[PDB]
């Protein structure tokens, strides 16, 4: 029954004031992309940092199991968009965060599935 | 004026001299480029080894098999893995490989020794930043190193598919004469310096287009001369100016044609079309790799 809870010591740990984890792998890339949270290639927009995904996972950096029977890693061989403002913690930002299964975007820094409807466009 | 290039390519024109090997004594040494912010030197470096890259004839099929040794940091990360993942095509299969361990990108990642990495296939493009620690630790008459270049020099020999391409990182004294001999067996080679580290004697041996056979016979010890004598004459000035405009980044997807010929059908009609990157000579077999494990109490 006994299992280790990484993502709790980790927010936890940053709660304490301890130092986020660093050497996370930024890209060069335009900051024109689509903004969408993890994509096969950088597509950070104005207001997004794009990093290599296996070193913003909490568990590929710890060198510890995904939390999930197959073991998968939904961040390694991919691209994270961060907000700016979150950029100095990326690892923390995958971890407290979660995609819109919908649009891609990250609910709460992109996601607009639940704003009222707009009048419809010409 | 070559500042908003991505780096600097040896001249033709050194490949034919003759000189005598002595001391990189760079101009622009201890100098250090601007750095976008955030950005890791070697997400820089790799940046400009790939946007160079794009101006080659590179051989890209579907299904593009790339290995890059040397990818492990003292961070845990592998920076430039990122940039390779980033700047290949999506369908590309990317394996990487380090004497330490370390966290990838890579859709597979081999720990140890390159010594230890065996593989039943063939490779399309081999990229390679291993570095000794005690190359610079430990100071030496500067002789042909034979560590991971004798494995390098025979997995060009043995595992790089006909068309393939390398960027082999050397350095004044990380280098090696047999590699310089292979440049020989690809129809175009060049050292590349990275405008971002050109205070460095670093380079990358780029051999363009493998042809399996030396279409130039090439004296190692003479041509790591040449290089310096460049290096020593032509200064490079600093620059980080074309990592702001990553818009034609990515590799284009040729789409390049793979066929397994035998080597009795390998004609001067083939050569020509592997010299234009226009051909990729190999089996499209499972992709298999290990690294050796040495078993002790
Ligand atoms: N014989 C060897 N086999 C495999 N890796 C080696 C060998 N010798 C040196 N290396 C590695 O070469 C690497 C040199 C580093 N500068 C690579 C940096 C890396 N390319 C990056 O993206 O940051 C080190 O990580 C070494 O462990
Ligand atoms: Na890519
Ligand atoms: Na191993
Ligand atoms: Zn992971
Ligand atoms: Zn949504």
């Amino acid at each position: 029954a006994f299992a280790v809870d990484a993502a709790k010591a980790y927010k936890d740990y940053l709660a304490s004031g301890g130092q986020p984890i660093t050497n996370c792998v930024k890209m060069l890339c335009t900051h024109t992309g689509t903004g969408q949270a993890i994509t096969v290639t950088p597509e950070a927009n104005m207001d997004q940092e794009s990093f290599g995904g296996a070193s913003c996972c909490l568990y590929c950096r710890c060198h510890i199991d995904h939390p999930n029977p197959k073991g998968f890693c939904d961040l390694k061989g991919k691209y994270v968009q961060i907000p700016t403002t979150c950029a100095n913690d990326p690892v923390g930002f995958t971890l407290k965060n979660t995609v819109c299964t919908v649009c891609g975007m990250w609910k709460g820094y992109g996601c607009s599935c639940d704003q009222l409807r707009e009048p419809m466009l010409q | 004026s070559q500042a908003w290039q991505p780096g600097v390519a040896m001249p033709n024109l050194y490949k034919m001299q003759r000189m005598l090997l002595e001391k990189c004594d760079l101009q622009n040494y201890g100098d250090s480029a601007t750095l976008p912010k955030g950005i890791m030197m070697n997400v820089a470096k790799y940046t400009q080894l790939c946007q160079y890259l794009n101006t080659l004839t590179l051989a890209v099929p579907y299904n593009m098999r790339v290995i890059h040794f040397g990818a492990g940091s003292d961070k845990g990360v592998a920076p430039g893995t990122a940039v390779l993942r980033q700047w290949l095509p999506t369908g590309t299969l990317l394996v990487d490989s380090d004497l330490n361990d370390f966290v990838s990108d890579a859709d597979s990642t081999l720990i140890g020794d390159c010594a230890t990495v065996h593989t039943a296939n063939k490779w399309d493009l081999i990229i390679s930043d291993m570095y000794d620690p005690k190359t610079k630790n430990v100071t030496k008459e500067n002789d042909s190193k034979e560590g991971f270049f004798t494995y390098i020099c025979g997995f060009i020999q043995q595992k790089l598919a006909l068309g393939g391409s390398v960027a082999i990182k050397i350095t004044e004294h990380s280098w090696n004469a047999d590699l310089y001999k292979l440049m020989g067996h690809f129809a175009w080679w060049t050292a590349f310096v990275t405008n971002v580290n050109a205070s460095s004697s670093e380079a990358f041996l780029i051999g363009c287009n493998y042809l399996g056979k030396p279409r130039e016979q090439i004296d190692g010890y003479v041509m790591h001369a040449n290089y310096i004598f460049w290096r020593n004459t032509n200064p490079i000035q600093l620059s980080s100016y074309s990592l702001f405009d990553m818009s034609k980044f990515p590799l284009k997807l040729r789409g390049t044609a793979v066929m397994s010929l035998k080597e009795g059908q390998i004609n001067d009609m083939i050569l020509s079309l592997l010299s234009k990157g226009r051909l990729i000579i190999r089996e499209n077999n499972r992709v298999v790799i290990s690294s050796d494990v040495l078993v002790n109490n």
